[PDB]
């Protein structure tokens, strides 16, 4: 994970991974439901902001040119990390 | 039941929208009665009546003021599309956001209703002492109550703007990533907050001046002070209208180009630029009051300045669309109008903000050719413009592409044969609120009466552009209204989206 | 950006993508323009005839040819009369007024 | 919330003239000859002409000698 | 002096303040000229040569700061050279360099004028010096 | 048991008892700075109330009891006005 | 039961069509559907019309009303 | 276990405060309304 | 075989842009803008010109009856000579 | 109903912080009736007959539905549903407002500087008029100023204490003094040589002091519904911290008015 | 016959008088009737006060129309400078403040001291 | 007697001082047969003519001008009675509104002869329209030995 240092505690992390998705080892988006809009950043340009839809069951898709790319997993809970895991703190 | 007990945010901006139509509609109807009587000199249908053409006038600017243009940019566009943009679930404060609705229909009700008691109302929109004390019964009272409670709903409205944007961001989401929609509507609700309550203070003081008897503007008083106070509301007021069409227009522009704003940092800091010198520039209404020539002087050199961030968001739309992949529909054609007829609209304001000029032209139709290009073609082209871009999102109906584009046709004849001769009549010197006039007047006054019926025929044919909508299923988008279906849920944004840095 | 636009061109089917900057075929938008200006010129020309109470008496034809025989001339009570607007009518700076002029 | 572009300094100088006229302006005002809640101030008339012309003077005194040359326009209209 | 059918500019003018006044917003209208005129040819511009019938897919332009410089330092320069003369024309429009020689009082009423005056007419020898010469060589024969 | 409020609880920790009490005496200082004795006199100012009489009338000048419109919406004289000042004479 | 102050916090928990709608407009997919209303054109058109029939109405019986009471 | 009858946000309280008024305010508010027009529209100032 | 972001904007210099020419197209609006201006205020300068002849010829005729009025107060002046002379 | 607080689980109540309403007829209501109040309002003004029984009337509805709405209010926040994040917003909502009052005292204020510093000749250029005796700062207005800061010190005393006792004993005793101040204002009102309609200083000096004392009565008034909540569960949240910051807004508008009005003599 | 070597200064004075005046009597007139072809015309108003800069210029009128009445009470009835500040106010003053300002201190309703 | 009469004309003719002396006695007898200072005032109202001839024009027709010299230093004080009310000449660039209880003051100065048209530029009630100003000018030895000879009682 990224320092969690200057987060609130009740962001959902996996947004604050240290991993870059490629083709072979994408990032997987925790999902309440069959499908969830994200925002992706261009990784040339911060100012540059695209939003899609990932669906359940789909292959890894990419967003933004040179971007991550993401698959989307159907789950009960999401982990507000910030109390979750560094609470754990293992 | 639905509509009058809701809590959703986009309920409430879609009767924002139906109630700014019927406003319009009104003001449209009130319009055509000036126009028509101020075709030919002499007597006209109002059978030489001056109190009822005034009573007409005020009635008419009040309303395309503050029930039409701010119902549908400010109360309309913004609660339907604030909390889907920034990605909020709804509103800071779900219940403030119907009462702020909800005082409109009383206040326009008083408007209305003061003008069937006694004589009305008739001392123009800015109800100046004492006329606006002499008028002896009910009806300038019904009339400053309605604008009391007009403003109260501003308030209000700016106040869960403001929470809803500081407290509801989407995860991730910075003061970076917003559109400029949201900037401009952030910035209009703290115009809002800054400017509305020194209007109702000086809105009490005629009250109190009228019925209670007492000093504020009268014999004893100071007449000037009225004008003071109602100025430092007033010049943060049209300011209030025109940010949201902004935020339309870069909207727009940015969508048909295929490209991201020009500028980001740029535009932001020029509409704050306008933002805060909008309230030191009042009194360039007061030139002929009799003021000072060193605050004379101040107020000519400091009006001037507003054009300098004006002239860099045009500068930074035209780059926008250049180099860009343009497709030309109705509203990229409304966007493109607003910019070739807002700039005409400007360059005057910069003749009238020179007060040795001012001398000249103050109270005639050279301000009325000036203010009906930056409302006319400033704030209803950026509804027009946003009415045809959003319009399946929010009422689920598409529209036929070539009525629209004879509308806008229509619109763009009418109002540009309307107002363009009235730079002539004011700087010949034909006076403002006048219903007879000298009888060399009679030609460009003939012309604009004209552009006036062509202006109506367009409104009657904008009914005509719905139709049946089509409905797909979205994959991405740049902004996070077009990811959802036409129209979205009830609750829309089930999930919360989060917005996610690139890693390294 | 792209997709956007795929999206709004799905959901408007009506709006042309033919290659031109008028999209909507220019034999559509003439005719009903026109046919709207029609309508306002008969709206504009019932103003003009049947909504008029008082029509001042010095627009008519014997007042138009009497002010036309004077011209732009205006009396005064404490002088002879002066030309009207010298400078728009050329006028020279040594002739005043009609009278005051007394041609050779 | 963001950095600051190279145009905003730019529009920050006549802001900020602006905004400082502003001040100078409403602080000036209570010291002028009319702000006076008294009759028995204008019975010292030295002192009171004294007080007025210099509230005449101060920026106009800038202008005077462009007054006299007619500096009233842009260009040189005869 | 009055308004004419058709006109588009101002009215005729008495005093060199409303000709000075006009003086200026001519001025200004100069620079207005050349402003409107560089905004439309460059929309016209832009409108026909990047419409997508032309344009594969857009490049990505986002900042340019020279650009953005230059356009806002030369309307700064154009504010603060229509100022001079417009702060010059507003501290001459008091005239009291002279000797005063009428007072018109003008009161506006519900619905019409009323014009006063109160002022002192006195009579002057006109050159009493050459009457002064000519008493003077009446008495000395 | 299951509100909202305590399923978001552990998200949004409280920021960090004596030190409390501490805060009490610093703020307790400053109330009793000015606290009995702005009562005191505002307990004698509520015996010293409507004893006093002032017997100055006022003349009827041109911006004493503007009357614009017929009398006030309540009554003739003002509100709150037991005594008016003003000479109805005049003389 | 019905006044509790459960109903009052989370509504009353209704599910499917309120009462007279043909679409869950609070929890399906849509929280408008003008193609679901029966004559929806018919009722859309005669709105539309009396909305523009009030709005340019209501100024000409002010005009009205304000000359028939100076003419009396 | 955690209200009394004294306290104000009692759950018996609740028809009356939210059921009741609903509809007794509604009518007293339309009966309001049609007066105060009539009062204003057809009514004298005597100041 | 997964789904990939196209390619979407061309960098600035090798689009449909090389082929503009912005700064002729700029030279060519700031020349036609100067020539109108330029007009607009040769008119300007003729219609002053107009009028500082207009009050040339004023003050040419108001110093004839000036004169001729200093004239005949000589003549009353050599006949009043004359009067306290006989 | 039993499934109506699952269903809020499921779908709002685990997914995000925020609260969401549901349907409410209190803003319909609430609107209508300032729409009746202006009637009766505007008839009032003109001496109509049953024109303040109308006016009454209306305010009257005003005052009970806002009651409701707040009663709703604290429902809704004793079953829980706010969050820390909910309450923050209530305490940036709080802010704001006082920044629009705060506003509407700059503009009440402008007018009383403008008049009394510059008197016309209507006035014969003497300020204040003779006939008027100001109302001086070495009287009864300093113990209203002893009194107003000593409630603004035991404000910010129930705003930092941890024991429930002296929480409420600061609240009552911030409330009694609020109280104190407004008993003292009607004798000032009672026992002063001028009216409303006597000159530009009778009518600037009533005019902001009337409003001025509205706004303690309404801070006392949210303040006394603020002491209840926390007799009850001690615990308060949001109503606590934004009544002290509204009394705390109306102790730094009377420096102002006090400074502008009594001691400036404008 | 006294002569001018015998003479004193106030016959001499008398004899200057008698003859400047019987030949003026013959030049200008005994009234001055004569002189209308050799008199200039000029009108007399207020003369500015610097001590009143601002356009609004009521303060003027109510201080020059107080000085006339400080004058009358200090300086006489007939002295000049009281008929320079009553000319003076009556230039500047509308009628209808002056005459306001005269039923105000008829009725005992002026607060100046004089 | 009659020859101290001669010799005070001796003395005339001989000393430049007594000379001098006796020319300034003539002229402060010359000076005693000067009219004194006469006031004039006037006060008049200016109302639209309802009815015009060819020769004049609807609207901005009065029936009583304001006559005003030309080439002097004018002060105009404007005020008002009951409402705002603007005096507006278009020609001669003046524009100031008239306030009651103000006394605005403007100087003006007019170059040529003529009649100047203007309207009220302030709304002040029904008959707004209705008050039109009409300013005629002469030249200032028409004004100072002619028109000011109407007001003198
Ligand atoms: C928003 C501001 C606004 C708009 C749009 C207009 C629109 C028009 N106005 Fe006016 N006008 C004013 C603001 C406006 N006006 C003000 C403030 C005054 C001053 C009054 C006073 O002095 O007291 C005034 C007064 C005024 C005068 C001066 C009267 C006088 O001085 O005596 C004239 C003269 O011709 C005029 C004519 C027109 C005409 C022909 C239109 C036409 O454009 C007709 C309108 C046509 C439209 C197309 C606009 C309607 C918009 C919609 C219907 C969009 C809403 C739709 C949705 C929300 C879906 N109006
Ligand atoms: C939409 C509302 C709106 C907007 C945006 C504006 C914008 C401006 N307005 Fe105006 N105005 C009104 C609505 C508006 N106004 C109304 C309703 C009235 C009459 C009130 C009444 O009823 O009495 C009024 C009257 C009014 C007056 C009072 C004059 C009088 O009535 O006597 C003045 C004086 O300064 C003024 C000036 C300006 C200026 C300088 C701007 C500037 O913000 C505009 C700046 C924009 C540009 C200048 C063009 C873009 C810039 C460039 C392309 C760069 C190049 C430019 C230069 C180099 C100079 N307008
Ligand atoms: C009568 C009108 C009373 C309105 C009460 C009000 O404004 O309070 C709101 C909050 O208001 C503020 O934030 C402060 C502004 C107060 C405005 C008071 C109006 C005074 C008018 C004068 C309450 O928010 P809500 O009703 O949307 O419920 C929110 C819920 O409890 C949890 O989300
Ligand atoms: C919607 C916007 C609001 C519009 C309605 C405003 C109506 C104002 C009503 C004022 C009625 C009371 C006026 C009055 O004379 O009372 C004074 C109290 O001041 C006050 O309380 C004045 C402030 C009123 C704020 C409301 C003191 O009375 P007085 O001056 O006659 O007493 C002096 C004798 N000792
Ligand atoms: C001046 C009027 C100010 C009214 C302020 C109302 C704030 C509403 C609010 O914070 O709601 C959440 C708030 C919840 O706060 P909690 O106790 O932390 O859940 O709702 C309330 O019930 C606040 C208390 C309302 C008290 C009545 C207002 C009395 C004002 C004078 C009349
Ligand atoms: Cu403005
Ligand atoms: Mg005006």
């Amino acid at each position: 994970y990224r320092p969690l240092g200057d987060k609130e505690l009740w962001h959902e992390a996996w947004m604050y991974e240290d991993k870059f998705g490629t083709e072979e080892d994408p990032i997987i988006v925790p999902s309440l439901e069959a499908e969830r809009i994200i925002g992706v950043t261009d990784p040339e340009d911060e100012t540059l902001v695209v939003w899609g839809i990932l669906k359940d069951g789909e292959p890894p898709r990419q967003f933004v040119e040179n971007g991550e790319f993401y698959v989307l997993k159907h789950v009960e809970y999401i982990k507000k990390v910030g109390d979750v895991l560094e609470a754990i703190e293992g | 039941m639905r509509w009058l007990y809701s809590t959703s945010h986009k309920d409430i901006g879609l009767l924002y929208l139906v109630f700014a139509f019927f406003g319009g509609l009104l003001g449209t109807s009130l319009s055509m009665l000036i126009r028509y009587e101020l075709a030919l000199p002499g007597r006209g249908l109002l059978d030489g009546n001056g109190q009822l053409y005034n009573v007409i006038i005020t009635g008419h600017g009040i309303i395309m003021l503050l029930f039409m243009v701010m119902p549908a940019l400010f109360g309309g566009f913004g609660n339907w599309l604030l909390p889907i943009m920034i990605g909020a679930p709804d509103m800071a404060f779900p219940r403030l956001n119907n009462i702020s609705f909800w005082l409109n229909p009383p206040a326009l009700a008083l408007l209305l209703l003061s003008t069937l008691v006694e004589q009305g109302p008739g001392t123009g929109w800015t109800a100046y002492p004492p006329l606006s004390v002499q008028h002896s019964g009910t009806s300038v009272d019904l009339a400053i109550l309605s604008l009391h409670l007009n403003g109260l709903s501003s308030i209000l409205g700016a106040v869960n703007m403001l929470v809803t944007v500081a407290g509801l961001r989407a995860p991730g989401m910075k003061l970076l990533h917003m559109p400029l929609f949201v900037w401009a509507i952030a910035l209009t609700a703290v115009l809002v907050i800054l400017a509305v309550p020194v209007l109702a203070a000086a809105l009490v003081m005629l009250l109190t001046d009228r019925n209670i008897n007492t000093a504020y503007f009268c014999e004893s008083g100071d007449l000037i002070l009225y004008q003071h106070l109602f100025w430092f509301f007033g010049h943060p007021e049209v300011y209030i209208l025109i940010l949201p069409a902004f935020g339309i227009v870069s909207q727009v522009v940015s969508f048909f180009s295929q490209k991201p704003v020009f500028g980001l940092t740029g535009m932001i800091c020029a509409m704050g630029a306008i933002s805060l010198l909008g309230f030191i520039v009042w009194a360039h209404h007061m030139f002929t009051v009799g003021l000072d020539l060193d605050t004379v002087a101040y107020f000519t050199s400091a009006t001037m300045i507003i054009a300098v961030p004006t002239g860099m968001k045009i500068f930074s739309w035209m780059a926008t669309i250049y180099s860009g992949r343009v497709w030309f529909t109705t509203p990229m054609w409304f966007a493109v109008g607003f910019i070739c007829l807002f700039t005409l609209g400007g360059v005057t304001g910069v003749v009238l903000a020179n007060a040795g000029v001012d001398m000249l032209v103050h109270d005639t139709y050279y301000v009325v050719a000036h203010f009906h290009y930056v409302l006319s073609m400033g704030a209803v082209f950026g509804i027009f413009a946003g009415v045809y871009f959003w319009g399946n999102l929010i009422t689920g109906l598409g529209y036929h592409e070539g009525r629209a584009m004879v509308h806008f046709w229509l619109l763009f004849i009418g109002v540009n044969l309307t107002f363009f001769p009235q730079h002539f009549l004011g700087l010949a010197g034909m006076p403002r609120r006048m219903f007879d006039y000298a009888d060399c007047f009679a030609g460009w006054n003939a012309v604009s009466s004209f552009g006036a019926s062509i202006s109506f025929i367009s409104v009657i044919v904008f009914a005509t552009t719905f139709q049946e909508a089509v409905r797909t299923v979205p994959r991405t988008a740049t902004t996070l209204e077009w990811v959802l279906l036409a129209t979205p849920a009830h609750h829309a944004l089930s999930q919360v989206p989060v917005l996610r840095t690139a890693s390294s | 950006a792209r997709a956007q636009i795929e999206r709004w061109a799905a959901e408007h089917p009506t709006a042309p993508r033919v290659g031109r900057i008028f999209e909507v075929p220019l034999g559509y938008v003439v005719p009903r323009v026109a046919a709207g200006i029609a309508a306002a010129g008969c709206l504009w020309y019932m103003n003009n005839t049947f909504l008029q109470t008082y029509r001042p008496e010095s627009l008519s034809k014997e007042f138009l040819e009497e002010q036309a025989k004077i011209g732009e001339v205006a009396q005064r009570m404490n002088a002879p009369p002066v030309y009207l607007n010298p400078f728009t009518n050329r006028i020279p700076g040594s002739i005043l007024g009609p009278e005051d002029a007394k041609p050779e | 919330p963001f950095k600051l572009p190279l145009d905003a300094y730019i529009l920050m100088l006549p802001i900020t003239y602006a905004s400082a006229a502003f001040v100078a302006m409403c602080c000036r005002v209570p010291t002028a000859d009319p702000e006076t809640s008294s009759i028995a101030y204008y019975e010292d008339e030295q002192k009171s002409a004294a007080a007025a012309q210099r509230y005449d003077n101060s920026f106009k005194q800038f202008f005077d000698a462009r007054i006299r040359n007619h500096k009233v326009g842009v260009f040189q209209n005869w | 002096d009055s308004p004419q059918p058709w006109q588009l500019l101002f009215q005729d003018t008495a005093t060199s303040t409303a000709q000075a006044m006009i003086d200026l917003h001519h001025d200004i209208f100069f620079f207005l000229i050349t402003v409107v005129t560089l905004v439309f040819y460059m929309m016209f511009q832009i409108i026909t040569k990047f419409h997508y019938s032309k344009v594969l897919k857009p490049e990505k332009l986002t900042h340019h700061t020279t650009m953005e410089v230059i356009w806002t330092i030369i309307p700064t320069l154009i504010v603060v050279m229509i100022a001079i003369p417009s702060l010059t024309l507003i501290y001459s429009l008091d005239q009291h360099t002279e000797r005063p020689g009428l007072t018109v009082k003008i009161i506006g009423r519900q619905w019409y004028w009323s014009y006063e005056m109160h002022d002192h007419l006195q009579h002057k020898l006109l050159d009493p010096d050459r009457l002064v010469g000519i008493a003077e060589k009446a008495l000395v024969k | 048991g299951e509100t909202i409020d305590k399923y978001w609880a552990p998200y949004f920790p409280k920021p960090a008892a004596d030190e409390a009490k501490k805060s009490v005496n610093k703020e307790m200082v400053g109330f009793m700075l000015l606290g009995p004795v702005g009562v005191a006199f505002m307990l004698y100012d509520f015996a010293v109330g409507l004893e006093e009489e002032h017997h100055v009338t006022i003349p009827p000048y041109p911006w004493m009891r503007i009357r614009r419109l017929p009398g006030m919406p309540w009554g003739q004289d003002g509100l709150f006005e037991g005594h008016p000042r003003v000479a109805t004479t005049w003389p | 039961e019905k006044y509790s102050h459960e109903e009052v916090v989370y509504g009353d928990g209704h599910h499917g069509l309120r009462k007279g709608y043909t679409y869950d407009f609070e929890h399906g997919p849509h929280y408008l559907q003008p193609e679901k209303i029966p004559n929806f054109w018919s009722k859309f058109y005669a709105g539309t019309g009396a909305l523009y029939a009030v709005g340019l109405g209501v100024p000409l019986f002010a005009v009205w009303w304000q000359q028939s009471k100076l003419k009396a | 276990d955690s209200y009394k009858a004294t306290d104000f946000t009692n759950p018996k309280y609740n028809y009356f405060f939210r059921e009741l008024t609903a509809r007794v305010q509604g009518v007293l508010l339309t009966g309001g309304s049609l007066y105060g027009t009539w009062l204003v529209v057809f009514g004298e100032a005597q100041r | 075989k997964a789904v990939y972001a196209p390619s979407e904007y061309f960098k600035y210099g090798e689009g449909a842009s090389k082929h503009f020419g912005f700064a002729k197209h700029v030279a060519i609006a700031m020349t036609v803008g100067l020539g109108l201006s330029f007009a607009w205020k040769t008119w300007h300068w003729n219609e002053k010109r107009y009028i500082a002849q207009y009050y040339a010829d004023m003050a040419r005729r108001e110093a004839r009856e000036d004169a001729a009025r200093k004239s005949a107060l000589a003549d009353k002046y050599k006949q009043l000579e004359e009067e306290l002379l006989s | 109903h039993q499934t109506a607080k699952e269903f809020y689980m499921e779908h709002i109540g685990k997914r995000h912080p925020f609260h969401v309403l549901p349907p409410s007829p209190w803003p319909m209501l609430a609107g209508w009736g300032t729409y009746v109040s202006c009637l009766g309002m505007a008839a009032w003004f003109h001496n109509m007959p049953t024109g303040g029984a109308l006016m009454a009337f209306g305010m009257a509805n005003i005052a009970w539905t806002a009651i409701t709405w707040w009663r709703d209010c604290a429902i809704e926040g004793d079953m829980g549903m706010h969050t820390e994040v909910v309450r923050k917003n209530f305490i940036s909502g709080m802010w704001a407002f006082i920044v629009s009052e705060a506003l509407l005292f700059v503009g009440l204020l402008w007018a009383c500087l403008h008049l009394g510093m510059s008197p016309s000749v209507a006035l014969q250029m003497q300020w204040p008029p003779v006939g008027i005796e100001p109302i001086g700062w070495d009287k009864r207005a300093l113990v209203m100023s002893a009194v107003l800061a000593a409630s603004y010190y035991s404000a910010n005393v129930a705003m930092v204490a941890k024991d429930p006792k002296v929480v409420m004993g600061a609240l009552a005793t911030t409330i009694g003094l609020g109280a104190m101040f407004l008993a003292d204002q009607y004798l000032e009102y009672n026992e002063t040589p001028f009216t409303i309609t006597d000159s530009p200083y009778g009518t600037t000096f009533f005019v902001t002091t009337g409003f001025h004392g509205m706004h303690v009565l309404l801070g006392s008034l949210y303040l006394t519904a603020a002491l209840m909540m926390y007799k009850r569960t001690h615990n308060a949240g949001a109503a606590l911290k934004s009544s002290i910051l509204y009394w705390h807004f109306v102790d730094i508008v009377w420096i102002a008015v006090y400074g502008i009005i009594y001691v400036g003599q404008y | 016959k006294p002569t001018l070597e015998s003479l004193s200064a106030d016959e001499l004075e008398e004899l200057k008088n008698e003859v400047v005046s019987e030949v003026v009597d013959k030049i200008a007139g005994e009234d001055g009737t004569k002189l209308a072809d050799f008199l200039e015309p000029e009108l007399i108003t207020a003369p500015y006060d610097p001590r009143f800069p601002n356009r609004n210029q009521a303060r003027h009128c109510f201080v020059r129309f107080n000085e006339y009445y400080k004058c009358l009470y200090e300086r006489g009835e007939e002295h000049p400078r009281c008929q320079f500040y009553q000319k003076a106010y009556q230039s500047l003053c509308p009628s209808e403040w002056v005459e306001s300002w005269q039923e105000l201190r008829e009725k005992g309703l002026w607060t100046g001291k004089y | 007697m009659s020859e101290s009469k001669d010799q005070l004309k001796e003395k005339l003719k001989a000393d430049p001082s007594f000379r001098a002396e006796l020319k300034d006695r003539i002229k402060n007898a010359l000076l005693s047969k000067v009219p004194a200072s006469v006031p004039i005032s006037y006060n008049f109202d200016s109302y639209m003519l309802t009815e015009v001839q060819p020769g004049q024009l609807r609207v901005l027709e009065v029936d009583e001008r304001l006559v005003l010299p030309t080439n002097t230093l004018i002060r105009l004080l404007v005020t008002a009675s009951d409402v705002l009310h603007s005096w507006a000449v278009p020609a001669l660039g003046v524009k100031m509104d008239a306030v009651p209880g103000r006394l605005n003051q403007v100087w003006m100065s007019i170059n040529r002869e003529g009649v100047f048209y203007g309207q009220c530029s302030e709304l002040c009630g029904a008959n707004h329209s209705f008050m039109p100003i009409v300013v005629e000018a002469i030249s200032p030895r028409q004004f100072l030995t002619e028109y000011v000879k109407k007001w003198i009682s």
